[PDB]
RNA sequence: GGAUGACCCCAGGCGGUAGGGGAGCGUUCCCGAUGCCGAUGAAGGCCGACCCGCGAGGGCGGCUGGAGGUAAGGGAAGUGCGAAUGCCGGCAUGAGUAACGAUAAAGAGGGUGAGAAUCCCUCUCGCCGUAAGCCCAAGGGUUCCUACGCAAUGGUCGUCAG
RNA sequence: GUGGAGCCUGGGAGUGAGGGCGCGAGCGAUAACGUCCGCGUCCGAGCGCGGGAACAACCGAGACCGCCAGCUAAGGCCCCC
RNA sequence: GCUGGGGCUAGGAGUGAAAAGCUAACCGAGCCCGGAGAUAGCUGGUUCUCCCCGAAAUGACUUUAGGGUCAGCCUCAGGCG
RNA sequence: CGUGAGGGAAAGGUGAAAAGAACCCCGGGAGGGGAGUGAAAUAGAGCCUGAAACCGUGGGCUUACAAGCAGUCACGGCCCC
RNA sequence: AGAUGGUAAGGGCCCACGGUGGAUGCCUCGGCACCCGAGCCGAUGAAGGACGUGGCUACCUGCGAUAAGCCAGGGGG
């Protein structure tokens, strides 16, 4: 029996191109160029899936810092105080507190200052 | 010469950008005051044959 | 450059260009009205006007002058005897040019009529 | 310039012609070969 | 109600006719007519016919009034190309593509 | 642990080129098939943000299509392509660009016709004239002459034409 | 010392152009991103991640997948950051 | 001297006032078909997926040095413990 | 294609049935629009299915102080569900 | 003094719908392989052709100036 390509390859190319929707020029229109693009994309996702955790933590730290200097201390000092006080609310919530619940954040600054 | 050549295929975007100046300008026309038909100005009206008020031409 | 130069070249060398105006003159003077391209038309005016002015003179000299371009005694007789008198009082402007409204199909050339005046 | 095909009817027939092919063991093999292939012409067309 | 005409296999190259078509898209049947008449292009001849026939269709088949017709849509499509040989120097042969247009004019009625 | 592959718990390993090994997906075909799915719609095609699978894939749904397809479990191979200045074809880019093939040359009037710079006629102009005229022989093979045509051929047009 | 240790018999290989760096020599000129050996390392194959402005082999560290959680390494904490 | 027509000489052969010129638009050995799928230690190319391990670029010999044979290093199975 | 020996292609499919579209309309014609046939006509002869590159028309979002292997991660605006 | 919007000559992504093109599936008047059967023709002019041959006939097929065919036997309806 002879097993010609037949239907199979077209189906694989369709798979790829559908993933390449939205891409520029031949990157969304040509299987070859699409595939190349998609490799790049895949590694970027992985790498950026990682840096997202970095990208946010850096943001929180910048925000907490700003709210700290409003009460007359810096981020480094603040965090040491919390450590000394045994407060373990993370920087995700610390920032949300720093914006939405400034009184509560103020109290945390008190505790921090006392723990030094 | 040494036979210059396109280095890369021009993209659909770039060839069409080049043609952003390629549209035809419509013919400028005015009514012929005799027969009200539309014709280019400063030409003898090809419908009634009048120009400058008089019959000039057998149409 | 072309600073203050008078005379179209009409994409012809010296002798062809000369021949061109002459043949036009023969045809204008013959049929009273011809159709050409606008540029030849505008350029034909003065060439013919001059010839009509000489006809307005009438002398043997001016006849022999016109013959240099027109070359046809009968055509010139028509020029001197029938044409020139119509212009006895007219001071130049023995010709007019009016542009037609449609171009040639095969090459898109804009057309004009050139006629002798009333 | 003078090119390579310089048509001559006598030259043609005398060189590739049917009788020329038959005179020689090789040419008869030519005819054999072209017939087995089913060629419509065993021999170059010519007019006289 | 709409009326369409199509000229298939017109022996002109699409990129060229389209230029002419672009002039009349969205125009009133009356303006389109005038435009085409004094457009200095080969394409104008072909377009005019498709436009004229579509106008005919509307009046004659679709109960639409001539004095209200306007070019609702118009477009040129590539038809099959006629491939021809163009002999070049040094024994090389090129291939000219004498191209083809499918010209479509679609008329609607400007009401009121 | 339970009874031996059911599943659960605890622990540890799990970057990877040449390469070794394991487990799977899908394609053509055969048994399964005198069967079963099928016009209340086969295969193929086009969508899907839904479901299953680590994945290759498998479903299901809608549109198309209009006559085929074949399960569980096995069998056999022309069995998976992105590259070979690969092969065949199709279509792009360069681009409305270079060019339209001797710089002997053209102009107007009048016909014809749906349509004319290009076909016919007239007049004017130019070129060849030991030729770019005439007559033979090779070679070509109906190209000759009329009528009727303009899709293609004609480097544009075409009413004309080898 | 229970380790993707080790030994024995077989099946399948691939490799037989390495390279940078550190240390010990020869060659060179106490030259070379030089050459040639020795021990080690890394790249090769970790052009995956952090630092070094950027940079295969320098420093930090061996990436099974996910997290808008925490602690560190080298390196940093005036603004870009 | 040039030129038409009719002829003859060819592939390791012709022909050459000699240039290895020419022998049907590439002649230090024509073209076609066959031997033929020559041979090519060279260059290129080698197509689904997941999981585990994971090298070498050294030694010896080699008309050998960009190829090999054996050894070293990788992998799998069984055995030992 | 080659003087020749010799080389040597491409090119299948309307429909069950021609019922292969009378007649009218625009047009020189080609082509199309109605009418008609058919279960079906984007099965209409340039005919089963009709993918892809490629070309175009319409709509949504977007772009004329901006730096790029064209992606990816985040947030926001707009359109749709 | 400050700040923020509607521009699109044209371009980009997405959706729809077409054009071009002829992949895919289905189909087969064709081929392929094995097996079996069968196996020479020609001067009584072969093989293979050329030119002809129809009321109207380009090509193919058939046939040979008795020319898509003439005579006779058999089949068939
Ligand atoms: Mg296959
Ligand atoms: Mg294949
Ligand atoms: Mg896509
Ligand atoms: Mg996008
Ligand atoms: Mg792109
Ligand atoms: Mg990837
Ligand atoms: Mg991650
Ligand atoms: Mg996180
Ligand atoms: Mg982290
Ligand atoms: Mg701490
Ligand atoms: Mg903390
Ligand atoms: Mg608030
Ligand atoms: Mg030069
Ligand atoms: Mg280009
Ligand atoms: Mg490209
Ligand atoms: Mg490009
Ligand atoms: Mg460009
Ligand atoms: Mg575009
Ligand atoms: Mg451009
Ligand atoms: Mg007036
Ligand atoms: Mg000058
Ligand atoms: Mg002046
Ligand atoms: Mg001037
Ligand atoms: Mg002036
Ligand atoms: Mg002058
Ligand atoms: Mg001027
Ligand atoms: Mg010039
Ligand atoms: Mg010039
Ligand atoms: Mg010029
Ligand atoms: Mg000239
Ligand atoms: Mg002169
Ligand atoms: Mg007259
Ligand atoms: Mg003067
Ligand atoms: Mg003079
Ligand atoms: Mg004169
Ligand atoms: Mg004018
Ligand atoms: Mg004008
Ligand atoms: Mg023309
Ligand atoms: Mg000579
Ligand atoms: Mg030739
Ligand atoms: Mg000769
Ligand atoms: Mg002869
Ligand atoms: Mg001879
Ligand atoms: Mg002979
Ligand atoms: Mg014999
Ligand atoms: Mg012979
Ligand atoms: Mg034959
Ligand atoms: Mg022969
Ligand atoms: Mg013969
Ligand atoms: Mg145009
Ligand atoms: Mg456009
Ligand atoms: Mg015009
Ligand atoms: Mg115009
Ligand atoms: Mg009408
Ligand atoms: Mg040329
Ligand atoms: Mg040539
Ligand atoms: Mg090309
Ligand atoms: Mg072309
Ligand atoms: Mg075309
Ligand atoms: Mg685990
Ligand atoms: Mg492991
Ligand atoms: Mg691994
Ligand atoms: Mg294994
Ligand atoms: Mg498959
Ligand atoms: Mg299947
Ligand atoms: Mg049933
Ligand atoms: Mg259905
Ligand atoms: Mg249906
Ligand atoms: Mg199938
Ligand atoms: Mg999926
Ligand atoms: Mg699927
Ligand atoms: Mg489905
Ligand atoms: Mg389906
Ligand atoms: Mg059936
Ligand atoms: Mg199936
Ligand atoms: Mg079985
Ligand atoms: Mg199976
Ligand atoms: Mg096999
Ligand atoms: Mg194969
Ligand atoms: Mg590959
Ligand atoms: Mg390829
Ligand atoms: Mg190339
Ligand atoms: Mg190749
Ligand atoms: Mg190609
Ligand atoms: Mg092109
Ligand atoms: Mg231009
Ligand atoms: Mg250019
Ligand atoms: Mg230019
Ligand atoms: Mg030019
Ligand atoms: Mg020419
Ligand atoms: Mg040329
Ligand atoms: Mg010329
Ligand atoms: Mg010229
Ligand atoms: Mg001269
Ligand atoms: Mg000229
Ligand atoms: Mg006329
Ligand atoms: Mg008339
Ligand atoms: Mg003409
Ligand atoms: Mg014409
Ligand atoms: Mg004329
Ligand atoms: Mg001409
Ligand atoms: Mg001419
Ligand atoms: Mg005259
Ligand atoms: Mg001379
Ligand atoms: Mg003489
Ligand atoms: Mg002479
Ligand atoms: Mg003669
Ligand atoms: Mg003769
Ligand atoms: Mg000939
Ligand atoms: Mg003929
Ligand atoms: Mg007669
Ligand atoms: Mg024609
Ligand atoms: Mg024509
Ligand atoms: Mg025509
Ligand atoms: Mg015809
Ligand atoms: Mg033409
Ligand atoms: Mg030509
Ligand atoms: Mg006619
Ligand atoms: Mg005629
Ligand atoms: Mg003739
Ligand atoms: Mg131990
Ligand atoms: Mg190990
Ligand atoms: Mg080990
Ligand atoms: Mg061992
Ligand atoms: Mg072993
Ligand atoms: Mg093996
Ligand atoms: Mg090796
Ligand atoms: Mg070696
Ligand atoms: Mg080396
Ligand atoms: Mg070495
Ligand atoms: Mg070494
Ligand atoms: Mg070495
Ligand atoms: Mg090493
Ligand atoms: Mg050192
Ligand atoms: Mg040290
Ligand atoms: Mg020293
Ligand atoms: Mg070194
Ligand atoms: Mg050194
Ligand atoms: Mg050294
Ligand atoms: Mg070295
Ligand atoms: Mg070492
Ligand atoms: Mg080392
Ligand atoms: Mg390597
Ligand atoms: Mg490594
Ligand atoms: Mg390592
Ligand atoms: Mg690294
Ligand atoms: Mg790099
Ligand atoms: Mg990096
Ligand atoms: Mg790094
Ligand atoms: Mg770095
Ligand atoms: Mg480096
Ligand atoms: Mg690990
Ligand atoms: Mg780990
Ligand atoms: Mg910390
Ligand atoms: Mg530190
Ligand atoms: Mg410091
Ligand atoms: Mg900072
Ligand atoms: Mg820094
Ligand atoms: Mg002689
Ligand atoms: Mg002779
Ligand atoms: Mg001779
Ligand atoms: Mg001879
Ligand atoms: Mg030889
Ligand atoms: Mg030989
Ligand atoms: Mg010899
Ligand atoms: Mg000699
Ligand atoms: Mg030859
Ligand atoms: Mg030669
Ligand atoms: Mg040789
Ligand atoms: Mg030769
Ligand atoms: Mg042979
Ligand atoms: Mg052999
Ligand atoms: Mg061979
Ligand atoms: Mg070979
Ligand atoms: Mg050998
Ligand atoms: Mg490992
Ligand atoms: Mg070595
Ligand atoms: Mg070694
Ligand atoms: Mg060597
Ligand atoms: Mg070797
Ligand atoms: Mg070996
Ligand atoms: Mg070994
Ligand atoms: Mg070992
Ligand atoms: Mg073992
Ligand atoms: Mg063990
Ligand atoms: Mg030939
Ligand atoms: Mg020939
Ligand atoms: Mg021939
Ligand atoms: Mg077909
Ligand atoms: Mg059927
Ligand atoms: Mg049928
Ligand atoms: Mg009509
Ligand atoms: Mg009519
Ligand atoms: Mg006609
Ligand atoms: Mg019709
Ligand atoms: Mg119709
Ligand atoms: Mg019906
Ligand atoms: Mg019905
Ligand atoms: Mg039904
Ligand atoms: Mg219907
Ligand atoms: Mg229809
Ligand atoms: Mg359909
Ligand atoms: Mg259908
Ligand atoms: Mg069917
Ligand atoms: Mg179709
Ligand atoms: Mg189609
Ligand atoms: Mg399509
Ligand atoms: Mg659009
Ligand atoms: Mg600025
Ligand atoms: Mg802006
Ligand atoms: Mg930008
Ligand atoms: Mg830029
Ligand atoms: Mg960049
Ligand atoms: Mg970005
Ligand atoms: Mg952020
Ligand atoms: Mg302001
Ligand atoms: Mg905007
Ligand atoms: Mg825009
Ligand atoms: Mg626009
Ligand atoms: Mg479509
Ligand atoms: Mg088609
Ligand atoms: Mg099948
Ligand atoms: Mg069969
Ligand atoms: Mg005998
Ligand atoms: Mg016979
Ligand atoms: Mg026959
Ligand atoms: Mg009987
Ligand atoms: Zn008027």
């Amino acid at each position: 029996p002879r097993a010609k390509t037949g239907v199979v390859r077209r189906r694989k190319h369709k798979k790829i191109l559908k993933l390449a929707k939205g891409y520029w020029g031949l990157r969304s229109k040509s299987f070859r160029k699409a595939r190349e693009t998609l490799f790049a994309a895949g590694n970027y996702a992985y790498a950026h899936r990682k840096r997202r955790k970095r990208d946010f933590r850096r943001l929180w730290i910048v925000r907490i810092n700003a709210a700290c200097r409003q009460h007359g201390l810096n981020y480094s000092t603040f965090i040491h105080g919390l450590k000394k006080a045994g407060i373990e609310v993370d920087r995700k919530n610390l920032a949300d507190l720093a914006v939405r619940e400034p009184q509560v954040f103020a109290e945390l600054v008190e505790r921090a200052k006392a723990a030094q | 010469a040494k036979h210059p050549v396109p280095k890369k295929k021009t993209s659909k975007a770039r060839r069409d950008a080049r043609r952003s100046h390629h549209a035809l300008t419509p013919p400028t026309l005015v009514p012929c005051p005799e027969c009200k038909a539309m014709k280019p100005p400063h030409t003898v009206c090809p419908e009634c044959g009048y120009y400058a008020g008089r019959k000039v031409l057998e149409v | 450059m072309r600073h203050l130069k008078s005379g179209r070249k009409l994409n012809r060398h010296s002798s062809h260009r000369l021949a061109l105006y002459r043949n036009q003159a023969k045809s204008l003077l013959t049929h009273g009205r011809i159709t050409t391209t606008v540029p030849k038309a505008k350029e034909l005016r003065g060439f013919v006007d001059h010839l009509i002015h000489l006809a307005k003179r009438g002398d043997l000299h001016a006849r022999r002058l016109v013959l240099r371009d027109l070359q046809d005694v009968k055509l010139v007789r028509k020029l001197f005897d029938e044409i020139a008198p119509r212009y006895r009082d007219r001071q130049g402007g023995y010709t007019r040019v009016l542009k037609l409204a449609e171009r040639r199909r095969g090459d898109g050339a804009p057309l004009a009529l050139v006629e002798l005046v009333e | 310039m003078k090119r390579t095909w310089q048509p001559n009817r006598r030259k043609r027939a005398k060189t590739h012609g049917f009788r020329a092919r038959m005179r020689t063991p090789g040419g008869r093999k030519v005819l054999k070969r072209r017939r087995q292939k089913g060629r419509w012409r065993l021999t170059p067309a010519v007019r006289k | 109600m709409e009326a369409k005409a199509i000229a298939r296999y017109v022996r002109i190259s699409p990129r060229k006719v389209r230029l002419v078509v672009d002039l009349i898209r969205g125009k009133s049947l009356e303006e389109a007519r005038n435009i085409l008449r004094y457009t200095n292009k080969r394409g104008a001849y072909f377009v005019a016919k498709v436009l004229e026939s579509a106008a005919a269709n509307a009046v004659n088949n679709h109960d639409m009034l001539e004095d209200r017709l306007y070019v609702k849509a118009a477009y040129v499509d590539e038809g099959p190309a006629l491939k021809r040989v163009l002999p070049r120097a040094r024994g090389r042969a090129d291939i000219i593509k004498k191209r083809t247009s499918h010209i479509t004019v679609i008329l609607g009625e400007k009401h009121g």
